[PDB]
């Protein structure tokens, strides 16, 4: 919900126009298995929900924001860098899972269209190219194992190459 | 590997001096067999016997490293060519692949658009 | 490093007896274990039954290593303090030798792969 | 919390009566192994700190749990052996295994390079005594001499390396302190600085060269096939390579390039020899070279994928190869010669063990994902980003890994055993227990090995 | 009461040894008290209880 | 000839005498050792232990980051213009030259 893209609206309605035979055997079984064990499992789920009654709140995810970046903290010091290294690592763990959501958005694009797939969508493939390219050039993907000090050097390497290209052109 | 036809009824002496030598083959065979037969058909044995032919077989491969190879001949240097040789062979394979890859990153981009790995 | 304003005869200086001594330290207990260990293998070389349950001259073995070890640790607490004190006083007197550098976000090369 | 229960396992064996011994050493180690799985599995955002540096913490170490798991497993295997020996020597021996595990707890927990190294070399002395005494075969002294000749000549160069780095840059001690790291500028003086740090872990992590350290220690086994599990722990004991390459030298890895190439032929040519050899233990000993060569290939690439595969392989090999040595132990205790050709025939005498032979041999191959496939597949996918040609070399290894397992099976599937009058009794209750306690943790790690392959995963 | 002390003289030492390790490593928290309430990461002004982080 | 060395020992009982045993010497202690205390470590550390291997130790923010990312996707798409990634750690920092 909300974060998931999902389909706009589901169609499909029963026609049953050609022939009689024995109607639709799948629809006849759909009404049969709805009361056979689908109704029994729904009654058992309702009985388990009623038996819960009192439940724990659980305050979900903790905040903890900013605490000064590694770029702001000039000169090497163990007391200052430690909290900056934790801040970068927490962002890197989130940025890994941001890609995974858009990855699952592309998974939804393949199924919910089926026949078209490549010809349609147009937004999910474009959003994937906007994030992955930003992830590849900024958040490691070339800077080996994760390090906060190496990321600042990687950001400076991209900035120096861009400034040399902009001044020439 | 066998070169001509499969050797079984081909090239043999027609009952000459080889017949006396062929009879000697069964004499040594039965000599090792009879001592095996005596140490087999008793119920009070319980345990796998030695058999010195298989003990010396393991000793031929595991040991005999430095008692042998004391004349380090030109054949050992030919074996060394198959030793160090292949290790230096890939040095002109992996480096040529790397210099092909690294030059494609900097000038004339060949990097993948959807490469989040590594 | 080397001795300057310190003299021999009586191992602690007594003039610099300001720092607190080691009281029930884990370092004292490990030498106490060695004092017990010396009271285990004495019944092994000289043939005596059971290293754990034997003759009770082991109380001398425990006390001796604790007694010598206490003054040895007192020498450790003294000498490490003096070595640190002469180090701090050298920076405070000269000042020009020890230079301070602060605030830098210098550019460094980034490694590939 | 892991200091002074293993030290409290020391007086347990001495104080206990002659009728007991084995009942106390195993039961008071299984509950200690329960507490390791209870407490060490917790992680925050990054690496924690349990205490001040006597024993530090865990960053990417579920390998500590494996040693605690083998803490009673070695005592399980050495039951038929050391049953006819002196009761005072039984008390002497178990304490030597405990002392090995004592320093092994220390080395994995301590996040130092100085305290780690001296306790890394403190595992060498107990193993020396364990190999050179109770050795069933002759010339066991060559297995003892070369154990300290190959290792110490490579590891004493760490004293001239590690102290040199801390004299220049701050101190190595706390490791999480060591982020003052300056990039190595690739100079001729820095050439031997990199080599001395690596060569110490080029011996215990067997390459193609300097690899004779391993098979001699296994052929001239410490005890039949029981104390070989400690030598499996020494193979994974070269985990300092994960820490040295990451922290001490990240920039200069041009010298790593020939060492991957040296270990690349330490994959094919080490597997080729492991096809004809007569000793059943040596057919595990040379296969253990190739599976541990995978890590040496992985680490020197330094890509994030390789670390995921390596840390998995350290745990994978520690429970699969050791299980294979337990199968070699069960065959040696009956025949008393480790000849593969002589000991031929399962199911006719050993019906239940044959299924355990399968669950141990096929794990050398990439089965339905246990930890070995998860270990190997990430490394092969990491080598492609390094260079495209690698899978041609790596693919040959995938063929000979089948020539590891099936050749061990076929030479035991051939139903004959004509000369054998022994092996009348199938298996003891503790004998089949070794087969279960090695394989069932691998079977439980099929479901979710998230807490196994974890360097920031 | 009388037979348990002679038969299980060593059987009590190992779990009690764990308790000794459980207590000694816990007491190391007082040695590391610098920036317990300080350093902005999980810092919050506690009122009903003194020293939240150990 | 050695006159002292020739004294070989070969005795593997297994089934002959104790009938049902895991190890030699004392059958009453053997049942209590090979079948009881070995199996209590086989039961507690493997079944009750498995509820600690992967079953609920939280474990390095694996499930925490899912609730963290989902609220950040909706936040920077509705209010912000870039899709959660553009520049890493350094917004207008000190330049190289």
């Amino acid at each position: 919900x909300x974060x998931x893209x999902x389909x706009x609206x589901x169609x499909x309605x029963x026609x049953x126009x050609x022939x009689x035979x024995x109607x639709x055997x799948x629809x006849x079984x759909x009404x049969x298995x709805x009361x056979x064990x689908x109704x029994x499992x729904x009654x058992x789920x309702x009985x388990x929900x009623x038996x819960x009654x009192x439940x724990x709140x659980x305050x979900x995810x903790x905040x903890x924001x900013x605490x000064x970046x590694x770029x702001x903290c000039q000169e090497k010091d163990v007391l200052c860098m430690f909290e900056a290294e934790m801040q970068w690592r927490r962002d890197y763990k989130v940025d890994q899972e941001i890609v995974n959501i858009i990855q699952e958005r592309l998974k939804a694009c393949q199924q919910r269209e089926g026949e078209s797939h490549r010809q349609n969508c147009a937004k999910e493939l474009e959003q994937f190219t906007q994030v992955v390219k930003a992830y590849q050039d900024r958040y490691x993907x070339x800077x080996x194992x994760x390090x906060x000090x190496x990321x600042x050097x990687x950001x400076x390497x991209x900035x120096x190459x861009x400034x040399x290209x902009x001044x020439x052109x | 590997s066998s070169l001509p036809t499969t050797l079984d009824p081909a090239e043999y002496d027609i009952s000459s001096e080889t017949r006396k030598a062929q009879a000697e083959r069964l004499a040594i065979r039965s000599r090792l067999k009879r001592e095996y037969q005596l140490q087999y058909y008793d119920p009070s044995r319980r345990g796998v016997i030695e058999d010195p032919a298989l003990v010396r077989w393991t000793y031929a491969r595991s040991a005999n490293i430095y008692p042998n190879f004391r004349p380090n001949t030109k054949t050992s240097l030919l074996g060394a060519l198959f030793g160090i040789g292949p290790l230096v062979f890939w040095y002109y394979v992996f480096k040529t692949d790397r210099d092909r890859k690294e030059k494609l990153i900097q000038e004339g981009k060949l990097d993948r658009t959807f490469n989040i790995s590594y | 490093g080397r001795q300057g304003r310190a003299t021999f005869q009586f191992l602690p200086d007594e003039a610099r007896s300001l720092p607190p001594p080691k009281l029930t330290d884990p370092r004292l207990a490990f030498v106490g274990f060695l004092g017990y260990c010396s009271g285990l293998i004495d019944n092994a070389i000289r043939r005596r039954p059971v290293l754990l349950a034997g003759l009770h001259r082991q109380l001398l073995y425990i006390t001796s290593f604790v007694f010598v070890g206490y003054y040895l640790l007192k020498r450790q607490d003294y000498m490490y303090a003096v070595r640190d004190h002469d180090m701090f006083s050298y920076i405070k007197s000269h000042x020009x030798x020890x230079x301070x550098x602060x605030x830098x976000x210098x550019x460094x090369x980034x490694x590939x792969x | 919390k892991y200091i002074i229960p293993t030290i409290m396992l020391m007086p347990l064996t001495w104080l206990s009566k002659n009728n007991m011994i084995w009942v106390n050493s195993t039961a008071h180690s299984l509950l200690i192994s329960f507490t390791s799985l209870l407490l060490m599995n917790q992680f925050g955002d990054n690496s924690l700190n349990f205490s001040l540096l006597f024993f530090s913490d865990s960053l990417s170490t579920p390998l500590l749990i494996l040693t605690m798991w083998l803490l009673p497993l070695m005592l399980m295997a050495s039951q038929h052996h050391l049953s006819k020996e002196n009761l005072t020597r039984k008390k002497l021996f178990i304490t030597m295994l405990i002392s090995l595990q004592l320093f092994l707890i220390m080395t994995f927990t301590a996040m130092e390079l100085i305290l780690f190294y001296i306790l890394f070399e403190a595992t060498l002395v107990p193993t020396l005594i364990i190999i050179t005494r109770w050795g069933n075969q002759t010339e066991r002294l060559n297995a003892g001499l070369y154990f300290l000749f190959y290792t110490l000549a490579g590891s004493l160069p760490l004293l001239v390396a590690l102290i040199y780095i801390q004299n220049t840059v701050g101190s190595l001690n706390f490791l999480m302190l060591q982020y003052w790291v300056q990039p190595v500028h690739n100079s001729w003086s820095n050439v031997f600085m990199w080599l001395a740090c690596m060569m110490a872990f080029m011996v215990k992590m067997p390459l193609y060269g300097l690899h004779l350290w391993l098979p001699k220690a296994h052929v001239e086994a410490p005890i039949a096939g029981s104390m070989v599990l400690a030598a499996v722990l020494l193979k994974l004991g070269g985990y300092g390579m994960l820490r040295i390459t990451l922290i001490l030298n990240p920039m200069t890895d041009f010298m790593a390039y020939p060492f991957i190439m040296l270990s690349l032929w330490g994959m094919i040519m080490t597997s080729s020899i492991c096809l004809r050899q007569t000793d059943l233990k040596s057919l595990i000993a040379y296969s253990s070279v190739s599976h541990m060569a995978l890590v040496i290939v992985a680490i020197l690439i330094q890509t994030p994928w390789s670390y995921m595969g390596a840390t998995a392989l350290m745990i994978a090999h520690g429970l699969t190869s050791s299980m294979l040595f337990c199968l070699a132990n069960s065959n040696y205790e009956r025949i008393h010669s480790r000849t593969m050709i002589l000991a031929r025939g399962l199911q006719t005498l050993l019906p239940l063990m044959a299924t355990w032979w399968l669950l141990a041999s096929l794990t050398n191959l990439a089965l339905p994902p246990t930890i070995n496939l998860i270990g190997e597949l990430f490394v092969v996918m990491s080598t492609f980003s390094w260079s495209n040609i690698t899978i041609i070399l790596m693919g040959v290894n995938m063929v000979i890994t089948a020539l590891y397992s099936l050749y061990m099976l076929i030479m035991t599937q051939r139903g004959k055993y004509t000369y054998h009058i022994n092996n009348i009794s199938p298996s003891f209750t503790r004998e089949n227990a070794l087969m279960s306690l090695h394989i069932l943790p691998l079977l439980l790690l099929t479901l979710n090995p998230k807490i196994i392959l974890g360097p920031l995963y | 009461l009388l037979q348990v002390v002679r038969d299980h003289w060593v059987h009590v030492l190992v779990p009690m040894g764990f308790v000794f390790g459980y207590y000694l490593d816990r007491k190391n928290d007082e040695k590391l008290t610098a920036f317990r309430n300080k350093s902005l990461l999980y810092k919050r002004e506690l009122k009903p209880n003194e020293e939240v982080t150990w | 000839r050695w006159q002292e060395d020739p004294e070989p020992e070969d005795e593997n009982l297994y089934e002959k005498n104790p009938d049902s045993h895991g190890y030699d010497k004392d059958p009453a202690v053997d049942i209590w050792n090979m079948r009881v205390v070995f199996f209590f470590g086989f039961s507690i550390v493997l079944v009750l232990g498995s509820t600690f291997v992967a079953y609920l130790p939280d474990y390095r923010m694996q499930e925490w980051a899912r609730r963290e990312a989902e609220r950040l996707v909706k936040y920077r798409e509705a209010h912000g213009l870039p899709i959660m990634e553009s520049n890493c750690f350094d917004p207008s920092k000190i330049q190289l030259p």
